């Protein structure tokens, strides 16, 4: 229902991603391609660090930045979803 | 073995949740399964390591930062007439990656560049709480996220320095619950088979 940066790994799960498929094709390509997208946002929001030419300041927004369009991003596939009938 | 981002339920334990792949026991569970895989080519023939090869080439994903086939040809004493199965050898092959321990070394070098540990000194840091680590930074991304998790369970300076270094991602198919059954079994020389059927 609701998608926070403290309980997005706990719902962006292989499990809940397999409770797509019982939706049409062109409803479920979408929200899958959310779902997918946001979980790649969100497992990459710390790189800023890895990176010496980035201040860790300036990391922190980016690293801010990222997550927050990650959470967005799950926040709608699992709206769509919800839409369509799927309960999480 | 195999890597998704996504966290799942493990297969063996269904209650618990995916081990995340940059931590210590992930990290050697992947290491004995290529360790345990990896047979010779020469001359037409097939084999496994010895008890004595595989020992060898134990520690050394964690004493330098990589450990490539070239440097386990040399540290084998292999003849050029051997070969290792599954390496194409179309390509210097022998440079690829035999295995790295990413995560062992993201922690050496994030506790190094802030003066909290030497260069080339081992990890003085229990396996459990490099397991925590590596969780923590996968299952969560912001500092205040990931202090909640390890600031009751690791010094402060430490927490800083990888907060400024640390970036992980990946979960492996099997628990931590279930992993730190199955590995000190495929320490003894023990394949994943073996381990997996003797314990489920």
């Amino acid at each position: 229902m609701k998608i926070t940066s403290s309980n997005f790994a706990t719902i962006a799960t292989s499990e809940n991603f397999a409770k797509l498929s019982v939706l049409p094709k062109n409803h479920r390509e979408p929200i899958k391609g959310l779902f997918k997208s946001a979980v790649e946002q969100f497992s990459s929001a710390r790189d800023f660090f890895k990176n010496e030419n980035y201040s860790k300041e300036l990391a922190e927004k980016f690293n801010k930045e990222a997550v927050n369009e990650a959470v967005e991003k799950l926040q709608k596939a699992i709206d769509l979803a919800e839409k369509q009938g799927i309960q999480f | 073995d195999a890597v998704q981002k996504m966290l799942g339920h493990c297969t063996f334990e269904p209650a618990e949740p995916k081990a995340a792949k940059n931590t210590y026991t992930a990290e050697r569970f992947i290491w004995l399964t290529k360790l345990n895989n990896l047979r010779i080519l020469e001359q037409g023939s097939e084999r496994p390591l010895t008890d004595t090869e595989r020992a060898t080439l134990m520690d050394e994903p964690y004493r330098k930062s990589k450990l490539t086939y070239a440097q386990a040809r040399k540290l084998l004493g292999l003849e050029d007439t051997a070969f290792f199965k599954g390496l194409r050898y179309g390509k210097n092959a022998e440079a690829s990656t035999l295995m790295e321990m990413k995560a062992y070394h993201a922690i050496s070098r994030a506790l190094e560049k802030e003066g909290l540990k030497d260069k080339k000194s081992p990890l003085n840091l229990s396996p459990e709480l490099q397991d925590e680590i590596g969780t923590a930074f996968s299952l969560f991304k912001t500092d205040e996220d990931i202090t909640g998790r390890l600031k009751d369970r690791i010094q402060p300076e430490i927490l800083e320095a990888l907060l400024k270094h640390i970036s992980f991602d990946k979960f492996v198919q099997i628990s931590l619950k279930a992993l730190r059954r199955i590995v000190p079994l495929m320490e003894q020389g023990k394949r994943y088979d073996e381990a997996c059927a003797e314990i489920y």
